[PDB]
Protein backbone atom coordinates (compact mmCIF):
# COMPACT_ATOMS: atom_id res chain seq x y z
CA UNK A 1 0.00 0.00 0.00
CA UNK A 2 1.63 3.21 1.26
CA UNK A 3 5.03 1.53 1.51
CA UNK A 4 8.07 3.71 2.19
CA UNK A 5 11.84 3.23 1.96
CA UNK A 6 14.61 4.82 4.05
CA UNK A 7 17.81 5.19 2.05
CA UNK A 8 21.00 4.90 4.12
CA UNK A 9 23.89 6.78 2.53
CA UNK A 10 26.55 5.55 4.97
CA UNK A 11 25.77 1.85 4.49
CA UNK A 12 25.05 2.01 0.74
CA UNK A 13 26.51 5.12 -0.88
CA UNK A 14 25.64 6.73 -4.18
CA UNK A 15 23.40 4.29 -6.09
CA UNK A 16 24.13 3.16 -9.61
CA UNK A 17 22.14 4.72 -12.46
CA UNK A 18 20.19 2.71 -15.05
CA UNK A 19 17.54 3.59 -17.62
CA UNK A 20 14.27 2.16 -18.90
CA UNK A 21 14.30 -0.89 -21.20
CA UNK A 22 18.00 -1.72 -21.08
CA UNK A 23 19.26 -5.34 -20.85
CA UNK A 24 21.66 -5.01 -17.93
CA UNK A 25 23.57 -7.41 -15.71
CA UNK A 26 25.69 -6.24 -12.77
CA UNK A 27 29.45 -6.59 -12.60
CA UNK A 28 30.96 -7.62 -9.27
CA UNK A 29 34.56 -8.16 -8.17
CA UNK A 30 36.30 -10.34 -5.60
CA UNK A 31 38.29 -8.60 -2.86
CA UNK A 32 40.97 -10.42 -0.85
CA UNK A 33 42.36 -8.16 1.91
CA UNK A 34 41.05 -5.07 0.15
CA UNK A 35 42.69 -5.38 -3.29
CA UNK A 36 40.92 -6.18 -6.57
CA UNK A 37 42.07 -9.64 -7.64
CA UNK A 38 39.55 -11.17 -10.09
CA UNK A 39 36.12 -10.34 -11.51
CA UNK A 40 33.20 -12.63 -10.71
CA UNK A 41 32.08 -15.22 -13.28
CA UNK A 42 29.90 -17.48 -11.12
CA UNK A 43 26.23 -18.35 -11.05
CA UNK A 44 24.59 -15.74 -8.83
CA UNK A 45 21.14 -14.38 -8.05
CA UNK A 46 19.72 -11.01 -7.06
CA UNK A 47 16.63 -10.40 -4.96
CA UNK A 48 14.55 -7.64 -3.38
CA UNK B 1 21.89 41.76 -49.42
CA UNK B 2 20.78 41.47 -45.80
CA UNK B 3 17.49 43.11 -46.77
CA UNK B 4 17.19 40.35 -49.42
CA UNK B 5 17.72 37.77 -46.64
CA UNK B 6 13.99 37.38 -45.90
CA UNK B 7 12.87 33.74 -46.14
CA UNK B 8 16.05 31.71 -46.66
CA UNK B 9 17.34 32.61 -43.19
CA UNK B 10 14.22 31.38 -41.39
CA UNK B 11 14.22 28.30 -43.62
CA UNK B 12 17.81 27.68 -42.50
CA UNK B 13 17.05 28.17 -38.82
CA UNK B 14 13.89 26.04 -38.93
CA UNK B 15 15.77 23.21 -40.66
CA UNK B 16 18.43 23.58 -37.97
CA UNK B 17 15.67 23.44 -35.34
CA UNK B 18 13.91 20.35 -36.69
CA UNK B 19 17.12 18.40 -37.39
CA UNK B 20 18.68 19.28 -34.03
CA UNK B 21 15.55 18.33 -32.11
CA UNK B 22 15.34 15.09 -34.11
CA UNK B 23 18.98 14.28 -33.35
CA UNK B 24 18.58 14.98 -29.63
CA UNK B 25 17.00 11.58 -28.96
CA UNK B 26 18.82 9.62 -31.67
CA UNK B 27 22.33 9.14 -30.23
CA UNK B 28 20.84 9.15 -26.74
CA UNK B 29 22.79 6.01 -25.77
CA UNK B 30 26.01 7.88 -26.58
CA UNK B 31 25.90 10.38 -23.72
CA UNK B 32 23.61 8.21 -21.59
CA UNK B 33 25.92 5.19 -21.38
CA UNK B 34 28.20 3.78 -18.68
CA UNK B 35 31.38 3.81 -20.81
CA UNK B 36 34.31 5.15 -18.80
CA UNK B 37 36.54 6.09 -21.72
CA UNK B 38 34.85 8.76 -23.84
CA UNK B 39 35.58 12.39 -24.66
CA UNK B 40 32.75 13.60 -26.96
CA UNK B 41 30.09 12.48 -24.48
CA UNK B 42 28.92 16.01 -23.58
CA UNK B 43 28.34 16.84 -27.27
CA UNK B 44 25.00 14.97 -27.36
CA UNK B 45 23.98 15.50 -23.72
CA UNK B 46 21.90 18.69 -23.53
CA UNK B 47 19.55 20.41 -25.97
CA UNK B 48 21.95 23.36 -26.14
CA UNK B 49 24.79 20.85 -26.53
CA UNK B 50 22.74 19.24 -29.31
CA UNK B 51 22.41 22.64 -31.03
CA UNK B 52 26.16 23.20 -30.69
CA UNK B 53 27.09 19.78 -32.08
CA UNK B 54 24.70 19.94 -35.04
CA UNK B 55 26.12 23.40 -35.76
CA UNK B 56 29.55 21.71 -35.67
CA UNK B 57 28.26 19.13 -38.16
CA UNK B 58 26.92 22.01 -40.28
CA UNK B 59 30.37 23.64 -40.28
CA UNK B 60 31.80 20.19 -41.17
CA UNK B 61 34.93 20.12 -39.01
CA UNK B 62 36.26 16.70 -37.92
CA UNK B 63 33.06 14.90 -38.87
CA UNK B 64 35.27 11.83 -39.35
CA UNK B 65 36.52 11.99 -35.75
CA UNK B 66 33.02 12.75 -34.45
CA UNK B 67 31.75 9.61 -36.19
CA UNK B 68 34.57 7.46 -34.78
CA UNK B 69 33.93 8.83 -31.28
CA UNK B 70 30.24 7.90 -31.62
CA UNK B 71 31.33 4.48 -32.96
CA UNK B 72 32.15 3.56 -29.35
CA UNK B 73 28.38 3.12 -29.00
CA UNK B 74 27.46 -0.56 -29.63
CA UNK B 75 27.00 -0.74 -33.40
CA UNK B 76 23.35 -1.63 -34.03
CA UNK B 77 24.04 -2.36 -37.72
CA UNK B 78 24.01 1.44 -38.44
CA UNK B 79 20.50 1.02 -39.89
CA UNK B 80 19.04 4.37 -38.86
CA UNK B 81 21.28 6.65 -36.78
CA UNK B 82 24.59 6.97 -38.65
CA UNK B 83 22.85 7.35 -42.01
CA UNK B 84 20.57 9.99 -40.45
CA UNK B 85 23.40 12.14 -39.10
CA UNK B 86 25.47 11.71 -42.28
CA UNK B 87 22.53 12.64 -44.50
CA UNK B 88 21.71 15.62 -42.27
CA UNK B 89 25.25 17.01 -42.28
CA UNK B 90 25.83 16.54 -46.02
CA UNK B 91 22.38 17.75 -47.16
CA UNK B 92 22.25 20.74 -44.84
CA UNK B 93 25.81 21.90 -45.52
CA UNK B 94 25.69 21.60 -49.30
CA UNK B 95 22.08 22.78 -49.76
CA UNK B 96 22.38 25.85 -47.54
CA UNK B 97 25.89 26.88 -48.67
CA UNK B 98 24.86 26.46 -52.31
CA UNK B 99 21.57 28.34 -51.84
CA UNK B 100 23.28 31.29 -50.14
CA UNK B 101 26.07 31.55 -52.73
CA UNK B 102 23.51 31.25 -55.56
CA UNK B 103 21.32 33.97 -54.15
CA UNK B 104 24.28 36.27 -53.47
CA UNK B 105 25.55 35.98 -57.04
CA UNK B 106 21.94 36.58 -58.15
CA UNK B 107 22.01 39.78 -56.07
CA UNK B 108 25.20 40.80 -57.86
CA UNK B 109 23.51 39.92 -61.17
CA UNK B 110 20.55 42.23 -60.63
CA UNK B 111 22.82 44.95 -59.19
CA UNK B 112 24.80 44.96 -62.43
CA UNK B 113 21.54 44.67 -64.42
CA UNK B 114 20.03 47.81 -62.88
CA UNK B 115 23.37 49.60 -63.24
CA UNK B 116 23.57 48.65 -66.94
CA UNK B 117 19.98 49.67 -67.62
CA UNK B 118 20.71 53.01 -65.92
CA UNK B 119 23.69 53.64 -68.22
CA UNK B 120 21.63 52.50 -71.22
CA UNK B 121 18.85 54.96 -70.32
CA UNK B 122 21.47 57.69 -69.85
CA UNK B 123 22.90 56.95 -73.31
CA UNK B 124 19.42 57.00 -74.86
CA UNK B 125 18.73 60.33 -73.16
CA UNK B 126 22.06 61.68 -74.44
CA UNK B 127 21.20 60.61 -78.00
CA UNK B 128 17.79 62.27 -77.67
CA UNK B 129 19.45 65.42 -76.28
CA UNK B 130 21.89 65.58 -79.20
CA UNK B 131 19.09 65.00 -81.73
CA UNK B 132 17.02 67.75 -80.11
CA UNK B 133 20.10 69.99 -80.25
CA UNK B 134 20.16 69.44 -84.01
CA UNK B 135 16.41 70.15 -84.13
CA UNK B 136 16.84 73.40 -82.16
CA UNK B 137 19.81 74.51 -84.29
CA UNK B 138 17.85 73.95 -87.50
CA UNK B 139 14.91 75.74 -85.85
CA UNK B 140 16.88 78.96 -85.42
Amino acid sequence: DDLIVFYEYKDLGCPRLVYYDKPWKPVVELWKNGIVEEIMNAEYVISE
Amino acid sequence: ALKSMTFLLMLLLIFFYIFAVTGVYFFREYSRSTIEGLEYNMFFSDLLNSLVTVFILFTLDHWYAVLQDIWKVPESSRVFSSIYVILWLLLGSIIFRNIIVAMMVTNFQNIRSELSEEMSHLEVQYKADMFKQQIIQRRQ
